[PDB]
RNA sequence: UAGACUAGCGUUGGAGCACAUUGUUUCAUUCGAUAGUCCACGCUCAAUCUUACCAUAC
RNA sequence: GGAAGCUGGAAGACGGAAUCGUUAUUAAGCGCCAGGUAGUCCUGGACACUGAAUCC
RNA sequence: UUUUUUUUUUUUUUU
RNA sequence: UUCACCUAGCCAACACGAUCCGGUUGUUUGGGAACAAUUCCCUUCUAGAAGGGUAAUCUAUGUGCUAC
RNA sequence: CGUAGCUGUAGAUGAAUGCUAAUUAUAGAGUAU
RNA sequence: UAUUGUGUUAGCAUGGUUUCGAGAACA
RNA sequence: UUUUUUUUUUUUUUUUU
């Protein structure tokens, strides 16, 4: 019929939510170290509830040509189908991709 | 013992991504794949508008030159052609101004590049009967 | 390291670094 | 066959001394500093005097004393499961040597000032 | 002193993602030589740096119990050159980049 | 079939007056702004008082024992306005710079190496392209017996090769090439000042 | 002359609704009301663009 | 902070518009001169003072 | 085929091979060396130096 | 190589050769720093000049140890931004789980006081 | 030394380079250098001496913050802008706390070297009792569909 | 799929007075809309206290050793009242509390006797607000400079590479 | 002329994940049925987010 | 959730029957890490050494 | 090497 | 890159898409089971002592028993 | 690197490794016996 | 440098891409 | 290696004043 236009992903509420946490953590990244420094100097271990909603671990891998949050690698940043379509459309040849080898 | 046939085995299964000479490729493709669609949709459209009004096209350009520089440096008599308009498009890729004297874009002093009106070697060459995505404006139809 | 193969590897690895770990069971 | 130190007879847990001839593992380092606490406290010149009870020789051999020594010694040789390949643990004697020399702890063999070294 | 300095050596390295692209560079570099003012042009030495490769893994169609796999090989090429007694900096740096 | 049966709005009683009148609680979207310094300090005082109230844990007493150990050895900032001078600024003040290109600063051979990336216009900068190091042979450098030993002791055996007899000094604490290059030249001169003593 | 660029995925979707607007039968009043404010005007001729 | 930001696709509603009004202005100003001579002007009208 | 062989045609021409060894020195040649000695009285640019 | 026969005969070059001590330079920096940052330098000014918690009325506020009360409780609470200023009335014991905020909330309590007084009697007092 | 009254020092300023800067073509063509970036463009290398203007009066807190200045300025990974903000907010949070002479006394008395038989303070804290079902308490005042009472 | 926090499965700070949060015969709230915080409502109170005097010799010795000591042990109280309920004295007394608008959480409760005392002290508490207003102006000047910032170096900055220096 | 035979060798217990009977206001919608798009399914990793579910309310 | 000290009388020497298949650097054993963007498996992917027999 | 050593072996490299 | 060639032997939860349906279609704070006999003793308190219970069935995988 | 070769012990009728008053490490938070 | 609803009935018996299971490629 | 811009409780989020 007509394979998707891989440059512009469709709408996804969950996909957009993941990117929202990235901006919050970047601005609050400085405050994270201050909370650990004060406790270390005083010699007392305590929780940091404020880091729950702006923590680095809240963000996880997601598919750009997708919206699933599983089966995404750090090298390709795509799902099983995302890589297949990209490789079969003739776009990785310039980037040194020879499918002849197993 | 095959030495050349087994080259690169060490840096395939016993090496870290951050501790190897391999560079990422997704970063470059991010800004390259998007720009292809921009030139395709806006390519024919820009040329159609330029050719919409054949005559009287050079009058607007001549008057504009009298405001920027005042004196028309490229002035010519009525018996000589002024210029040929070439359909160009803006640059969207955020390239870095490198100090390479042999580069083709490092010495760019404008935000417009020429567009090829005809190409015989399509860059997005398919490996089979599959078509290019986003190249079917008209919706499909079924026999029903 | 749940099985006896991977778990015993940690104890043997430390033995080559200048430490003595009891071995015996598991 | 099953020697300690491997083929190259590695030793990443012992520290040598410039004076005399005596070496000990990091395990005994914790006990030595705690036992010789009276000399260290008087050298500098309640919250400060908190580890006084731990100076007892018999208390260290009891159940309570055994747990205190193990708490301080975190077993640096043990680490995460992903620390494999080039990311292998190194000798932690660099940190131990600094503390042992700065605290000015006497050597059991001969009473001397900071004379310890990595080895 | 700045005026007392001299370029002892200039190690030039390349990184090409295709076999044909790397071959074109060798021919282009050779053509730039044999054209300088001195009788003998600068002739750098060759030093190949192997060919690293990478190929991730992924399960293969969805809704399967991992019966088949599909790999994507991504080869690479490298090349290194050595220089000694680079008296002319303009005739060497420009040629390598060009 | 399923997941379609709607429900009427049962929230219509007059008792529920405090509804749809004020903005909901703080949302994750509004958390983009940073926390002011006044609020960060408040949380420390509230939490420290709760732990001492009786909220203890098995893994809390062990942390305190480790901290007390560093006090005896003398690795704590505990004492039984100020305007100090940073170490970086101190080195800048004490530096004999050359007066023009024709004056030799150093009095010994030295080689400077640095990697420069060149290629097509890349959308992103390549990291690990700002290294600068200096190498020199101890044998060529004429020095006394006492001075020679101190040179290798300060840098240690890691930066010294026993085969050829050369010392390599590497400095990379800046992202920029120009900033890093100047830093190496300052520390190098300071080393010779203390060696000759 | 102005020509605003639009997402290629939106171009095909626009024609899909317009094709069946005056040709086929569309059920539901909400679909026609909401569908008459996004594809009824050209992207370049719109008064406001996101 | 800067590592996690490098994800997903960039914005699409911030591209340069293909406006005909701006096209003519760019062509008219393309043939402008370069009367900078920042260095030459300083040296000029200086030799006479020394003489 | 002729379209793909355009690059080889320019390389084979001997006229272009003469100007290959004549270009501007990259800025990142002598600038790093100048900072090593710690001199604040030299400008790489020729126009600015004058 | 440095020639000392020229610097001694000229004062302009002598200054460059001379390296002022850090003590002299540090003295000037203190004056310049204070002049630029004239509106900064003090952070915690609610030091014991007024003792924290409260100073107007202290002791026997809410400690449920005896019948009836003796005095009220009033003090100030620092805002989350450190610029605003509001009073406080509620004080249970040190922690103050409940805060009555400024007099805006206390005003409504007086208006509603007679209403609750007449309701509690007929609510469960008689049962 | 007189080149800048706000920074009395011998060597502070360097020389500017001729390295091209900017984007070839994008929505940010007219950007050049930032307000803070221009400062480092005319300096030999960045420092961390400007932040040190006022420090906590307490000796314990003064040394804790002072040590961080010497290490941060000689570390790779932190941006110039982040370094200033990291220390600027650190001096304020420390000043809004009780003196260290009192913090240690409270912690030492409340945390003895040896534990006891009842120092945990957590008893009968089962998992499948309170917050694992049993359909019981609702923390809610206004409830039309009373589930607790219906059952 | 385990729980996030284990603190919710433990008893927090004692409320002194125990009141049943779920109402059965509560009236309708009034006002407290613009503020949208700390709503006012009436409920039923239930006071409870423990006086360790009637305990046996066996249990009294252990109880006192935990309560009157250097540190608290086992919360300084016995387990559930399996056999001590005989000495437990509780008196029913109507009381009231406050709850959050959206959060719907209990803050605290007050006895009926204490409520009447507040009315009698209205004249005494009203005049106390005047003293706070006096210090409002004094604290404004001191709390405004509570912002540490780095000294500005740029000074609308020069280009001081070598030239300009005669321009200065 | 494969399986059938000739060597080696893993099992009727105790343990990890998962399907199912029995609990659930929520315990993840599901594939395939007997030589398998069935048990780490699109779980290349679930201690918050990933999570679609229920409760609560804006 | 992973590992470790101490402590140790958790359920097993049943069956030479029967069902899953290997085209030899196959089979049988043993040892190591690369990715899964803090830890986090006995499965999957991937490398190396000892390496027998039969009528297939 | 009759003043010499005092010993097991890996999965990229002396281009 | 057997892009090939038949399919009574596929997902609507990666995505596009024919038709029906339209849950302020999102968000704040929580939960998402397999393991009860309480700090049990008139012998004791600023150096260690006495009690902890669901026995219901399958598939696929690590680890063990061998000589009188 | 592991079973090494070599070489001491008991030429194991008794080597099964799960249960747990209790600590090691990552993490903002994995707690109670 | 985020921006055009629905992770809902309906795929073996009308479906585009991919693929498991059986069969075939010679003159 | 160089030490300071101003400042009132036992009641430092545990005591019947």
């Amino acid at each position: 019929l007509n394979p998707p236009p891989i440059a512009f992903p469709s709408f996804n509420r969950r996909c957009q939510k993941d990117w929202l946490a990235r901006r919050a953590f970047a601005e609050n990244e400085v405050n994270g170290r201050i909370y650990k420094n004060v406790y270390q100097n005083l010699g007392f271990k305590g929780p940091i509830p404020i880091l729950n909603k702006v923590g680095q671990y809240r963000i996880r891998m997601r598919c750009i040509s997708g919206g699933y949050s599983r089966g995404i690698f750090r090298f390709t940043r795509m799902a099983r189908m995302g890589m297949l379509q990209l490789a079969r459309e003739g776009w990785l040849k310039k980037y040194g991709y020879r499918p002849g080898l197993f | 013992a095959f030495r050349y046939r087994r080259e690169g085995q060490f840096t395939k299964f016993r090496v870290h991504f951050d501790r190897s000479g391999f560079r990422p490729y997704i970063d470059e493709l991010k800004w390259e794949i998007m720009d292809w669609h921009y030139k395709r949709a806006m390519g024919p459209q820009m040329k159609k508008t330029l050719m919409s009004y054949q005559e009287g096209s050079e009058k607007l350009q001549y008057m504009h030159d009298l405001i920027a520089l005042g004196t028309a440096k490229a002035k010519f008599p009525h018996a000589t052609k002024r210029f040929f308009f070439v359909p160009a498009l803006p640059v969207t890729i955020p390239y870095r101004r490198s100090s390479n004297p042999f580069c083709l874009l490092s010495a760019n002093k404008t935000g417009w590049l020429q567009w090829s009106p005809k190409q015989r070697v399509p860059f997005p060459q398919p490996l089979g009967k599959r078509k290019v995505g986003g190249t079917d404006p008209q919706p499909p139809v079924f026999p029903k | 390291c749940m099985n006896k193969k991977n778990r015993l590897a940690l104890r043997k690895r430390r033995r080559r670094m200048g430490e003595r770990v009891s071995l015996r069971y598991r | 066959a099953r020697r300690v130190g491997g083929i190259g007879r590695r030793c990443f847990l012992t520290l040598h001394c410039s004076a005399c001839s005596f070496f000990f593992q990091t395990s005994d380092a914790i006990k030595l500093i705690l036992t010789q606490q009276h000399h260290i406290l008087r050298k500098k010149g309640a919250s400060k005097f908190s580890l006084l009870p731990l100076a007892d020789a018999s208390l260290l051999l009891k159940r309570r004393g055994a747990l205190v020594l193990r708490s301080l010694h975190g077993d640096p040789l043990v680490g995460s499961r992903r620390q494999r390949g080039e990311f292998a643990p190194q000798a932690p004697t660099a940190e131990m040597a600094k503390m042992l020399n700065k605290s000015c702890v006497p050597c059991p063999r001969c009473k001397r000032e900071g004379r310890w070294e990595e080895g | 002193a700045l005026s007392a300095y001299s370029l002892r050596s200039l190690i030039v390295t390349y990184n090409s993602r295709n076999r044909s692209s790397m071959n074109a560079t060798i021919e282009n570099l050779k053509n730039a030589l044999r054209w300088t003012s001195p009788s003998e042009s600068s002739s750098p030495s060759s030093a190949p740096s192997s060919a690293p490769s990478s190929a991730p893994s992924s399960s293969w169609s969805p809704f399967k119990y991992k019966y088949a796999l599909r790999h994507y090989v991504f080869e690479d090429h490298r090349y290194a050159f050595a220089f000694y007694d680079v008296n002319s900096v303009q005739e060497v740096v420009s040629a390598a980049l060009g | 079939k399923k997941k379609r049966g709607k429900k009427e709005k049962v929230i219509l009683n007059a008792e529920q007056v405090a509804t749809k009148t004020r903005l909901p609680p703080i949302r994750l979207e509004d958390r983009i702004t940073p926390e002011p310094p006044a609020t960060v300090a408040r949380n420390i005082r509230s939490q420290i008082s709760r732990a001492v109230a009786g909220w203890k844990t098995k893994r809390m007493f062990t942390y305190r024992n480790k901290y007390r150990l560093r006090r005896l050895v003398g690795m704590t900032h505990d004492i039984d306005g100020r305007t100090f001078v940073t170490p970086l600024t101190k080195l800048q003040h004490q530096a004999a710079l050359p007066r023009s290109p024709l004056h030799a600063r150093f009095d010994f051979p030295h080689t400077v190496h640095y990697d420069v990336f060149w290629g097509p216009p890349q959308v992103e900068e390549e990291p690990n392209k700002s290294g600068c190091w200096v190498s020199f042979r101890v044998a060529d450098l004429k020095l006394s017996d006492s001075q020679e030993q101190r040179l290798l002791d300060i840098l240690g055996p890691e930066r010294y090769d026993e085969q050829t007899g050369v010392v390599c000094l590497e400095a990379d604490v800046f992202p920029q090439l120009n900033h890093n290059a100047a830093y190496l030249g300052d520390i190098l001169q300071q080393l010779m000042r203390e060696v000759k003593k | 002359a102005k020509h605003r660029f639009f997402d290629p995925l939106f171009r095909r979707r626009r024609l899909s609704f317009l094709d069946r607007f005056a040709r086929e039968r569309i059920k539901g009043e909400k679909a026609r009301q909401l569908g008459a404010q996004l594809y009824v005007k050209h992207p370049d001729q719109k008064p406001v663009w996101p | 902070g800067r590592q996690m930001m490098k994800w997903y696709w960039p914005s699409k509603y911030m591209l340069q518009d293909v406006q005909m009004a701006q096209y003519f202005q760019m062509q008219a100003m393309r043939f402008a001169p370069r009367p900078a001579h920042v260095s030459l002007t300083t040296l000029s009208a200086t030799m006479e003072q020394c003489w | 085929l002729d379209e793909t062989l355009t690059d080889t045609l320019l390389d084979r021409r001997a006229d272009l091979q003469r100007l290959r060894s004549k270009a501007r020195l990259p800025p990142e040649v002598l600038e790093p060396l100048a900072a090593f000695v710690g001199i604040t009285r030299f400008s790489f640019d020729r126009r600015a130096r004058l | 190589e440095e020639d000392d026969s020229v610097y001694r005969q000229f004062a302009c070059m002598r200054r460059v050769r001379e390296e002022p001590r850090l003590r002299t330079a540090l003295e000037s920096f203190k004056v310049a720093s204070k002049n630029a940052t004239k509106t900064r330098g003090r952070a915690w000014s609610v030091y014991e000049g007024w003792p924290p918690r409260s100073r107007v009325r202290v002791g026997d506020e809410y400690s449920k140890v005896g019948p009836l009360q003796r005095r009220a409780f009033v003090f100030n609470r620092v805002d989350g931004t450190g610029r605003r200023r509001e009073p406080t009335l509620a004080f249970c014991c040190g922690n103050k789980p409940v805060l009555l905020l400024s007099e805006a909330e206390f005003e409504a309590l007086v208006k509603k006081l007679p209403w609750i007084k007449h309701e509690m009697a007929e609510f469960k007092k008689l049962l | 030394d007189a080149l800048h009254p706000h920074h009395p020092f011998r060597n502070h300023f360097g020389f500017e380079s001729s390295v091209p800067y900017g984007v070839v073509g994008s929505i940010s063509m007219g950007k050049g250098r930032k307000k803070i970036e221009k400062e480092l463009a005319r300096l030999r290398y960045p420092t961390l001496q400007r932040v040190a203007h006022s420090l906590p009066k307490d000796l314990k807190y003064r040394e804790s913050v002072a040590h961080a200045i010497r290490v941060l300025e000689r570390s790779r990974g932190w941006d110039f802008e982040s370094k200033v903000k990291a220390v600027n907010a650190l001096v304020e949070v420390w000043n809004r706390l009780a003196p260290g002479r009192t913090y240690e006394k409270i912690l030492n008395h409340a945390f003895p070297v040896f534990r006891g038989r009842g120092m945990v303070k957590k008893t009968r804290s089962r998992a499948a009792v309170f917050n694992k079902g049993l359909k019981y308490i609702r923390s809610l005042t206004t409830q039309k569909p009373l589930h607790a009472r219906l059952q | 799929t385990r729980g996030f926090r284990w603190d919710l499965c433990q008893r927090g700070r004692r409320r002194w007075v125990h009141i049943n949060y779920p109402p059965r015969n509560r009236s309708t709230v009034q006002m407290l809309d613009e503020s949208h915080e700390k709503l006012v409502f009436v409920c039923n109170g239930y006071i409870d206290r423990l006086d360790p005097r009637l305990l046996p010799e066996r249990l009294r010795k252990r109880l006192e050793r935990n309560r009157k000591a250097a540190l608290t042990r086992f919360d300084g109280k016995l387990p559930w009242g399996q056999a001590v309920e005989s000495a437990i004295k509780r008196i029913h007394t109507p009381c009231l509390a406050f709850a959050q608008a959206h959060s719907h959480h209990l803050l605290e409760a007050f006895s009926m006797a204490e409520v009447l005392e507040i009315e009698k002290l209205i004249p005494e508490i009203r005049e106390a607000f005047k003293a706070s207003k006096a210090k409002l102006a004094e604290q404004e000047a001191q709390d405004k400079f509570t912002r540490h910032v780095s000294v500005d170096l740029v000074d609308l900055k020069e280009d001081p590479v070598s030239f300009p220096f005669t321009l200065k």
